[PDB]
RNA sequence: UUUUUUUUUUUUUUUUUUUUUUUUUUUUUUUUUUUUUUUUUUUUUUUUUUUUUUUUUUUUUUUUUUUU
């Protein structure tokens, strides 16, 4: 930073972290296979947080993809196969709608209506298995008001979204009004 | 329209247009532009064991429901195993990417069926030895229920029984001797989607440990694509390059048939594509490559291949309500061109030794076969023969159609023996 | 596209293309560019003695599992012995460095199989007498279960039993007389990988003490590569060098097969390479070098070698759905050229005495064979006959095909006797 | 490579090569360049009388 | 330009000028006037044994780096031995003075390369038996890779192996048989500078102990100077003086090529000079003495030598897209003059004008005799063209 | 006769070698010598198909019932 070398003055457009609202509609599909059922939602976040260990996908939607992964993990309802002993427990979750995310990550490049699938095995120790994803994050120029993005998680789960939302690499904060603004991802990531 | 049409009593236009007696062709590209996924509606609100008992007891009692068998086939074929080595993009759909394991249903979108689930004949004495042989039998009935004649259906059933016995080794037959119910399964859309997805998945992974399931679903490959299959067979039997063959087609309906047959954006040359399943996946309600929609080329190509002594082109059904004179003449001309005048030209050379002696009395104008394969030169010879085929062509056809014992009714062989064997 | 085709009613292009009736060719170079190893999935979570008991009692009871036999074959073939003398690099993989001891499975990547292990028929009375004959018998079953003919299968089983008694000399047969379960073993990918790795390891180490394992795995060498076998047989039966044989190919369809056959980055001339096992190792799912994918070249080579009185070119199966007239004419021409005009040319000179008498009545142009092996001389001679076979050529074919007793159906010998023995 | 063969449809070479159905020759000089000795592996941990018996 | 060219609609000048599709010639004198040294950039931040292992294992694995081989070649070729006897001044550079020890790289300026050094695959079990045969092999793999034809490459590899085996006697071949990587070495400039310096140093010191290094680097001598080589061949194969042969050239394009070849300040008649390596040392990027920048004279001289029964003038390839009829006529006139008159140019010009400029049947018969019975003529060469046209 | 405007079933622009890595050109070389098919449910059209195959070829090494 400026304490180290010479001449890294910030730009006049956004000072350091000029807050901005990015309205965007989205779609999501999820499929989590595991050897044993997830006892707690924390284990679910641990198993899904490494969905981008080798990342090929979008950069302008990478924070958006992380938040969509978080919302999918929040609503990861079980399946009849998850019962006592039928097969490996297979989870599923899908969400669609529109939302706006307050964030301090700078101006985002214009997003397009393109879908990208994601596949990656996870190893959180006790639990084995893989994942599945299908995001459809894109801009929404319509004036139509959209629900707040962090509202899409039910209060039933995520007793502390400050860390449950941080398990995926996000850094959260509070806007002193009850709305969570996304500070940035994991540092250098 | 092509150009304007004038009836000269008042200089007025008529602009004729064909009636919609038969539905127009539909291409897979149009469907994949409309939707970016292939929905599959199934009822998953049941356990795997309960569905297995349902389908087992229904097959044994001959009253199994289509919803139950579809749900059980989904439940027993969730084998994510099978590692892709290359990308499997098809029609702008990213199935996988060079290393990620995919399942059977990873290539078709999955939804929830909106309807009521039948009660069932649930059994609990059947263990979890179902994935080895039961999906095989259930998919085999799909292919079996298309012969519509016992002397072939019996052979197909025996083959399916042997296929399943090689895995299970007990396999008491489930469906009774009579009382068929698998004939209706073709009508259902979800069953066709599942069977075609299974066929394509096991076609991509030939060396899979469950590749035996290709039996009973191989009929889905290139289903209702008889025109494309006979075009390939013709290109392979004539030995001529596949692009020079299309220059030879005549009669003015084969050309337009070909144009609708190979619209560029259809991806008919890629094996691991969605095109061969354009009708089972629901990509097209009326396949443009079918024989009912493409009668003239199918007839002409089958006749030509028969005149070239091909064992395949002796059982294809002769299409109705088409010309049987112009197409037959064109096919006979093609057959006499390829089967008599062998090309037999120098192909590889070491620096030199390339050409042919053109100064050693290379006369051309004669009442002899052109001794070549160019379409224009044989056409010039034929029109010098005033479009009346020579008796030598009749002799060639007689030699190529005679000794064909055991012909099949309504097929190309019977017509050739009745026509070119006067 | 090689060239363009115009629809002449409005001058529009149609770009004809073949259907995907058969899978496209796949080359090992592409596979090794995609991945830098050959994965071998096995379940090694069992002791060697327990696995040996499993496989022994399964073979005796005829209900052995492929996973158990694969794991036991890995366990009993961990012979790191065998010292390389030269480098064994192949397809950009450093197998060894000229002096380091190497095992059978050091040339294929090893992974852990993900699945359920069958229970088994575990026995404890079997001592440590496994490596002597049990892997040999298990590998011999792989070759036995590919004949699909009772006589040849029985002969191969007798040979395998003799080979096993060579080392064990007790050897009560394990698999029962009926219930052929080893037929399915060829379908499994891991078993094919193991057997091909064993074959290549013991081909590199010919003088190894366990070289008897080459029985039953030699079929893996050059598996599904009948085109290269027939090309080598042709090049060895004529004496003509490959670089000059390849010029003689004709009919313009052998050309494409030859071109796709000889792409540079395959090192098909290297014995200690992965090319012979391009399909058993899983490098190529569709072998470009097969006979079904190369029917024209295979047929032409077999017919030509048959007309040159070769003991091999009399049982090769004649391909189907190919033009036979042009290929027969080309094969007859080449065979007559080889068997009528011996080269008989001075090769080595002691300083002087090289040339030939050209001024001593060097008559060349006449109704006689060119008395040489140049392709264009014979082409000009044949064109001087207006592209029809002379009766001397037919007489030569008759003498080269007559007295072929005990011919085999659907083979080249039967076809030649039906065609070149009028 | 002795001489080249070119395909007359597009002026393209093919570089044909024979298959390795029969293993290539190896010369003793090549081995003696690779190694300067002939290894003879035996087990001498036994007396002569025991081995002859 | 020479003289003005006018358009007669208004009497306006246009001064036509040829487009620069081919780069203009560059002369060694101009480069030496610009700079008084030949820089050689190498990376010397490695031990000699480390570089030896690097290059040895790179050659064995066929993935060697050009920087490593250049650095090792510098390290193993610091043989300051070799005592001069006469002054070796060239292009105004004091290389040595009549009795001082001189090294290979003493005649080229040395700098430090600015770049990242690759890793290297050094083998630490290699003794100090490198300078005996390894630099010779590394220099020979430049000429071997300059062939681009399997038969000539195979023959040169056999010759190089024979040359190397004379020294160490074991010499297991290093570069793998396939995937030849040494073709790229010619692209680099410092490797060419090193190989040319070695060639010139061992050309001055013919009787050196390490004179065997001349193999492989001999191709650098007179590189891309085929026009001067064929001029010398014409001057030698006829016995006619060099001052008199230059008058016989005609067609006014050979004259211009001679003019651009014979600049006085080029000292092209000095063996121990920088001229033969004008393109390897980087003195000139476009050699004026090449056969592509001087196609007309090269063709004419090769044809004339062919018609005078010379075994050399039957493999030189015919230059592309140049007027042949006038060049062939001039070559036939010169060849007939030499072969029938054991030589004045204007006398033969007048004799030909007595025929109003048409070859006589006697000259065609002489050409037929000079071109008949040429077995094994290779394609696109002067021999093939003469056999096609002069052997009707 | 005509709605007005029209007048290449001419055109994105820039192109004009199925020319081009540069350097080459002895496949010279160490040096030194109402209708009216007593038509049709739809999709069909090898009573073709698990895949891979194509020698009832193959332990490797052999090729004088030759030799101390």
């Amino acid at each position: 930073l400026s304490n180290d070398f010479f001449g890294m003055e910030d730009m006049d457009l956004y000072d350091k972290d000029s807050l901005r609202y990015e309205k965007f509609r989205f779609m999501l599909k999820m499929t989590v296979r595991s050897n044993k059922p997830f006892r707690s939602y924390d284990d679910v976040t641990a198993a899904v947080s490494q969905w981008d260990n080798s990342y090929i996908g979008m950069v302008g939607k990478r924070p958006f993809y992380k938040i969509i992964a978080l919302i999918g993990s929040s609503h990861l309802q079980a399946t009849p196969a998850v019962l006592a002993d039928l097969n490996q427990p297979e989870y599923y979750a899908t969400l669609t709608g529109r939302c706006f995310l307050p964030h301090r990550l700078g101006l985002i490049p214009p997003m397009f209506n393109v879908s990208e699938t994601f596949r990656k095995p996870f190893n959180i120790g006790i639990y084995k298995g893989t994942l599945d994803f299908t995001f459809t994050v894109s801009d929404d120029e319509s004036n139509e008001k959209v629900p707040h993005v962090w509202e899409y998680m039910n209060p039933k789960y995520q007793s502390q979204i400050q860390k449950e939302g941080l398990k995926f690499g996000l850094i959260l904060s509070k806007k002193a009004t009850g709305t969570w603004v996304l500070d940035q991802l994991s540092p250098f990531k | 329209m092509s150009v304007t049409v004038k009836r000269i009593i008042d200089n007025t236009v008529i602009v004729p247009k064909l009636p919609a007696n038969e539905d127009p062709v539909e291409y897979p590209a149009d469907y994949f532009r409309k939707s970016k996924e292939i929905p599959l509606y199934i009822n998953t609100t049941k356990s795997l064991s309960d569905l297995r008992g349902y389908v087992y007891q229904g097959l044994k009692s001959g009253n199994v429901s289509i919803i139950h068998v579809n749900s059980y086939l989904y439940g027993a074929l969730k084998d994510i195993r099978g590692k892709l080595d290359k990308d499997w993009s098809s029609f702008g759909i990213n199935i996988g990417k060079a290393g990620d394991t995919i399942g059977i249903f990873d290539l078709v979108s999955l939804k929830a069926l909106d309807g009521v689930l039948p009660d069932g004949v649930s059994d609990a004495s059947r263990t979890s030895a179902d994935d080895k042989w039961l999906p095989l039998y259930l998919l085999g009935l799909y292919r079996v229920g298309r012969t519509q004649m016992p002397e072939y259906r019996k052979k197909l059933m025996d083959g399916l029984t042997n296929q399943c016995k090689m895995i299970n080794e007990q396999f008491e037959p489930l469906v009774p001797e009579g009382r068929d119910i698998f004939d209706v399964w073709g009508n259902d859309s979800n069953y066709t989607k599942i069977v075609a997805a299974v066929d394509m998945f096991f076609h991509m992974f030939k060396k899979h440990e469950c590749a035996s399931f290709r039996y009973g679903t191989i009929v889905s490959r290139f289903k209702d694509c008889a025109a494309l299959a006979t075009f390939g067979h013709l290109c392979k039997i004539t030995g001529m390059s596949t692009e020079d063959v299309t220059t030879w087609i005549l009669n003015r309906e084969v050309a337009d048939e070909m144009v609708q047959m190979m619209l560029p954006g259809q991806e008919i040359d890629k094996a691991d594509s969605y095109m061969p399943y354009l009708i089972d996946f629901g990509l097209s309600s009326k396949s443009p490559y079918s024989s009912v929609k493409n009668p003239a080329f199918h007839f002409w190509g089958q006749l030509t291949a028969l005149l070239l002594r091909s064992t395949r082109a002796r059982n294809a059904r002769q299409p109705d309500d088409i010309e049987y004179t112009s197409l037959t003449t064109a096919g006979l001309l093609y057959a006499y061109a390829v089967g008599s005048s062998a090309d037999l030209a120098q192909q590889f050379c070491v620096g030199d030794n390339k050409y042919t002696p053109d100064d050693s009395t290379g006369g051309l104008t004669t009442n002899a076969p052109p001794q070549g394969r160019d379409v224009v030169e044989w056409l010039g010879w034929f029109e010098d023969q005033n479009r009346k085929p020579t008796p030598d062509m009749m002799q060639y056809a007689k030699r190529a159609v005679m000794s064909l014992q055991g012909l099949r009714e309504k097929t190309i062989g019977k017509y050739a023996k009745s026509e070119f064997d006067k």
